[PDB]
RNA sequence: GUGAAGAGGGAAACAACCCAGACCGCCAGCUAAGGUCCCAAAGUCAUGGUUAAGUGGGAAACGCGGAAGAU
RNA sequence: GCCAGGCUGUCUCCACCCGAGACUCAGUGAAAUUGAACUCGCUGUGAAGAUGCAGUGUACCCGCGGCAAGCUCAUCACAUCCUGGGGCUGAAGUAGGUCCCAAGGGUAUGGCUGUUCGCCAUUUAAAGUGGUACGCGAGCUGGGUUUGUCCCUAUCUGCCGUGGGCGCUGGAGAACUGAGGGGGGCUGCUCCUAGUACGAGA
RNA sequence: GCUGAAAGCAUCUAAGCACGAAACUUGCCCCGAGAUGAGUUCUCCCUGACCCUUUAAGGGUCCUGAAGGAACGUUGAAGAC
């Protein structure tokens, strides 16, 4: 409700279209396409991109937020991208880099490889400092979970893959 | 690579240079003919129909002949499908010879293993039943010696089948 | 070979003369044993200070086969009867430094290195 | 009151549950209980409400829960 | 009247062989029972476990070979003993305590009882609870109780294997896809990881 | 578990929206079109005549007897038959 009342500002260089409850928005990034429920209406609104509930939906409030919300993450991914910092802490661990297939080795007698979806470019700055650049933040924020899934904060000693801007809580066994 | 039918000869231990003789039984495998190819056009489904061997004029029945007429191969005693591997058909009238299996080192073996008498309420259910003479599949085999010039195949342990019996080798699918 | 209540003989200097098995392992609900498998055998006859006294329970392994053992090359290496050294669960290294008889080569396990030395008579 | 000594219809079956006392016959119609999605003959019938759980299609005391039932 | 010893498939496990039956060929051929049988399973009711009443499913018609449901042999629910995962934990890890799910699989040998049950020794991952008239006497010893021939053609229902007739639409010989059904899916040890992560140390 | 509120925090889900237990099923192999829903593929044989009726999924007569099977013998590592 708050939220869908405050519609995004759209900068240049960023089209969108709306095919009856399609989006289509294309950038410097590349094509991307979102089916909207049709519980709201979205009109052009040039410059911004105006969210009205529609009449006889009682979650229409929420559904306008949520999609007044993914069409500003997908408009700045298009605009400039979205850019993910992992880090891997621990003696050995590796984050070798090649093609679009991303091996870890954290611990396991076997690596632990995972596959980049189309549209996301890994870099390695650092052996142990991992960078994802990708138009949409699900596909990136999705690489990045199967990623930190393979080796989880372990809450001793805070290792495995965490995110540069999350908080890795860790303990020690209080007298035995 | 795929599977050929052949005839049970015999079983026997293959002294290795180390002692540690191995149980291997031996299949005869003559050159076999392929008869016709099922295609999914056709038949439904991708697989060959082989033959091998020789029929006598008496026993080739006239559709018999017309079928291996048609088919271009010599009447052979018995004729098998073979399900291929999605890789490509054969053409009527090939022979296959026993290189494919040079190059396996593993082969499951199906045949019917030898009869027996009759099985009573004890041997069967611990009505009576029978056992033997039924087309059973041991897989896990590893091909010990292979000799195309001679169609002489070795193949570790045991087999269903008395001498002479017909059986199939095919590829280890299962491991 | 073992079976139930098998009699076996002793092929060391522990004083044991007859000992008769009373138990299988290596193997849940186990039939027979072999010679490169344990045994639980106890004592019938002991020296006036055999270090085996009767109703012992002990583990022991079979050197040799009444029944006989197969090699790779087909030898099926067979004995006069059963030989059966004791062992114990602890400390394994059998009191027994001396062995009659020969004894096979399939005592190459990790834990039989130390008896390979012993049995002179190959 | 019924059976005993009353047939028949309904309750899926069923003698004590509801309707209903068979002179015989005729390929007609109207009712009693019970039904009108079908099996199986009839409204997938009109209006005012409960039901989101197949509770209907089994369950007490007790603060919708209680609720666990037979190859 | 008791003890010690040698002594055999009584058994682990039974494997083969020798003579008569068990099966067929040519002939003799009686029985107990019989109202008539076009004699299926499951759920529910019924003078109370239904081949015959309400609902539902399967099954071409008729023969030959018997274990017998009418100690051996098993079947079904989890309301779980284990194999077990998952929440909580007074869970640092192994190892555990409570609870939710899981029946796919397994769920002993001896000494006292006739014993179900019950006590003790030895192992495993456990040596589970109940229904089937503690399931099973026209299957088996009667051990106590409760007529020690443990009686009554295995006549007929159900049961697997294999046959004779018939249709797949003119007939016939071959190779098969496959709707579906069946079987089992267990588990110990060592080696590199590694005396490694973790862990103050252990 | 990536962004994430409704309910300026938070949250496994309300919108976008991902892995995963030996628990279940395919996958391992055997029987299986009596599966009456009676299935798919290859090959082979028959290419005559006449008469009558209640005139049509009709009947009868002479000739013909194809492929295949069974009939019988040797018999089998096939079988009680």
């Amino acid at each position: 409700s708050r939220v869908a009342k405050a519609p995004v500002v759209v900068p240049a260089g960023v089209d969108v279209k709306i095919n009856g409850q399609v989006i289509t928005i294309k950038g410097k990034n590349g094509e991307l396409t979102r089916t909207l429920n049709d519980a709201v209406e979205v009109k052009h609104a040039d410059n911004t991109l105006t969210f009205g509930p529609r009449d006889g939906y009682a979650d229409g409030w929420a559904q306008a937020g949520t999609a007044r919300a993914l069409l500003n993450s997908m408009v700045i991914g298009v605009t400039e991208g979205f850019t993910k910092k992992l880090q891997l802490v621990g003696v050995g661990y590796r984050a070798a880099v090649k093609g679009n297939v991303i091996n870890l080795s954290l611990g396991f007698s076997h690596p632990v490889d995972h596959q980049l979806p189309a549209g996301i470019t890994a870099e390695c700055p650092t052996q142990t400092e991992i960078v994802l650049k990708g138009a949409d933040k699900q596909v990136i924020g999705q690489v990045a979970a199967d990623l930190r899934a393979y080796r989880r904060p372990e809450p001793y000693k805070g290792k495995g893959v965490r995110y540069a801007d999350e908080v890795v809580r860790t303990k020690e066994a209080k007298k035995k | 690579m795929i599977g050929l039918v052949g005839k049970k000869v015999g079983m026997t231990r293959i002294f290795t240079e180390d002692g540690v003789s191995i149980p291997v039984t031996v299949i005869e495998v003559e050159a076999n003919r392929v008869t016709q190819v099922k295609d999914l056009a056709n038949d439904g489904y991708r697989a060959i129909q082989v033959t091998t061997g020789a029929k006598k004029a008496n026993r080739v029945t006239k559709p018999e002949a017309g079928h291996f007429a048609k088919a271009g191969v010599e009447a052979g005693r018995g004729l098998w499908e073979f399900r291929l591997a999605e890789g490509e058909e054969f053409t009527v009238g090939q022979s296959i010879s026993v290189e494919l299996f040079a190059d396996v080192k593993k082969v499951d073996v199906t045949g019917t293993s030898k009869g027996k008498g009759f099985a009573g309420t004890v041997k069967r259910w611990n009505m009576a039943g029978q056992m033997g003479n039924e087309r059973v599949t041991v897989q896990s085999l590893d091909v010990v010696r292979v000799d195309a010039e001679r169609n002489l195949l070795l193949v570790k342990g045991a087999v269903p089948g008395a001498t002479g019996s017909d059986l199939i080798v095919k590829p280890a699918v299962k491991a | 070979m073992i079976q139930e209540q098998t009699m076996l003989n002793v092929a060391d200097n522990s004083g044991a003369r007859r000992v008769m098995c009373i138990k299988v392992l290596g193997g849940s609900h186990r039939r027979y044993a072999g010679v490169g498998d344990i045994i639980k055998i106890t004592i019938k006859e002991a020296i006036p200070r055999g270090k085996v006294k009767k109703g012992d329970v002990l583990k022991a392994v079979v050197v040799r086969t009444k029944k006989g053992v197969r090699r790779p090359d087909g030898s099926v290496i067979r004995f006069d009867g059963n030989a059966c050294v004791l062992l114990n669960n602890n400390s394994e290294q059998p009191i027994g430094t001396r062995i009659f008889g020969p004894v096979t080569r399939e005592l190459r396990s990790e834990k039989f290195m130390k008896i390979i030395s012993l049995a002179p008579e190959v």
